[PDB]
């Protein structure tokens, strides 16, 4: 796959990381791209996307999450961390909805660790 | 994949070529056995099941290039298409039809959704132009062709992608539903001419489902509220009822029983 994540790592509580999302060969600009969670023994979960005219995030996350465009990638930056937020975090080009559903065309990489 | 397909290609196109096209595109859009006024009616989302949701065209040009269109049976409207190793797909309008449109090209691990939707509005946008400053013909769909085929390897750049798809579009989608839109891309194929869609066509691809409605609703064929479109020099005028749609629309979204 051609989406790589890049930036995790080990953080204590109310601590911070910025995940990035991005392709060597092509911008992300012109994809729906979202940040997904799979913590140990679960299944993927949406955590933040965006689309033209709309971003959302799941209610874990709000006010503490946040995703955003730079540099032809997509960025989630992880604020105020807590331990519930430990999990591999995986991006995607996937639809973006209210309350981030994973509707899943099933290709994946390696994704990143996040340690809180 | 194991969805229908239909081919054409643009090397050699001829008027008969065409006509073949769209017709074998609207035969496998709906069965023809829902019929209001004497117009075919495409399935009911209600009640279709996925394996019978989608139907695929796929285009050749002079290059040998192929693509191949997504097109949902419900509305004759591309969702996506595949290039080689790789499909992109509309960003959907609501969850079922996003999770339907994973059933589509699944043997391609890289399959994307784009940021924007399929309506014009944004296409144009997207494009850099208006329909109306968009050529259309054989020589268009050969371009848009290569430029389709081209995105996934870097080649074609996001307005001259959503250009190509606002082409093709018009070109197999609208010319499904409108007779009247198939003898406008006949006349251009046929003059070897290369030219954008004038307002009578402008406004009947915008007004489709609002035609849908009024057909299906109406009295007899006699229309409960006119539909409002416009003359090839923009002037505007009512449609009052289904009997001089007839020789125009061919294909209409279901939207009640009969
Ligand atoms: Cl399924
Ligand atoms: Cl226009
Ligand atoms: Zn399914």
């Amino acid at each position: 796959v051609q989406l790589v994540e890049s930036g995790g790592g080990l953080v204590q509580p109310g601590g911070s990381l910025r995940l990035s999302c991005a392709a060597s060969g092509f911008t992300l600009d012109d994809y729906a791209i979202g940040w997904f969670r799979q913590v140990p023994g679960k299944e993927r979960e949406g955590v933040a996307c965006v689309k033209d005219g709309s971003t959302y995030y799941a209610d874990s996350v709000k006010g503490r999450f946040t995703i955003s465009r730079d540099n032809g990638a997509v960025y989630l930056q992880m604020n105020s961390l807590k331990p519930e937020d430990t999990a591999v975090y995986y991006c995607a080009s996937r639809p973006c909805f209210l309350g981030v559903p994973l509707i899943d065309f099933g290709s994946w990489g390696q994704g990143t660790q996040v340690t809180v | 994949k194991q969805y229908p397909i239909i081919n054409f290609t643009t090397a050699g196109a001829t008027v008969q070529s065409y006509t073949n096209f769209i017709r074998a595109v609207r035969g496998r859009l709906t069965t023809g056995a829902d019929v209001r006024h004497e117009i075919p009616v495409l399935p009911n989302r209600v009640g279709l099941p996925i394996n019978q949701r989608f139907i695929l065209v796929e285009l050749s040009n002079h290059a040998e290039l192929s693509v191949t269109l997504a097109l949902d049976v419900t509305n004759a409207y591309v969702v996506g298409y595949r290039a080689g190793n790789s499909a992109y797909f509309f960003h959907p309008d609501n969850q079922e039809d996003a999770e339907a449109i994973t059933h589509l090209f699944t043997d391609v691990q890289n399959r994307y959704t784009f940021a924007f939707g399929g309506n014009y509005d944004r296409l144009e946008q997207l494009a850099g132009n208006l329909r109306e400053n968009i050529e259309l013909g054989n020589g268009p769909l050969e371009e848009a062709i290569s430029a389709l085929y081209y995105y996934s390897t870097g080649g074609t750049q996001l307005p001259t992608l959503a250009r190509s798809f606002i082409i093709c579009i018009q070109m197999i989608s609208e010319a499904a539903r409108f007779q009247y839109i198939e003898g406008e891309m006949r006349t251009r194929i046929r003059y070897n001419r290369r030219s954008a869609p004038d307002p009578s066509v402008i406004t009947l691809e915008n007004s489709w489902g609002r035609l849908s409605t009024a057909i299906q609703e109406s009295n007899q064929g006699a229309f409960a509220s006119p539909i409002q479109l416009q003359r090839r020099n923009g002037s505007k005028f009512s449609v009052y009822d289904v009997s001089i749609l007839i020789p125009i629309i061919a294909l209409m979204v279901y939207r009640c029983a009969p």
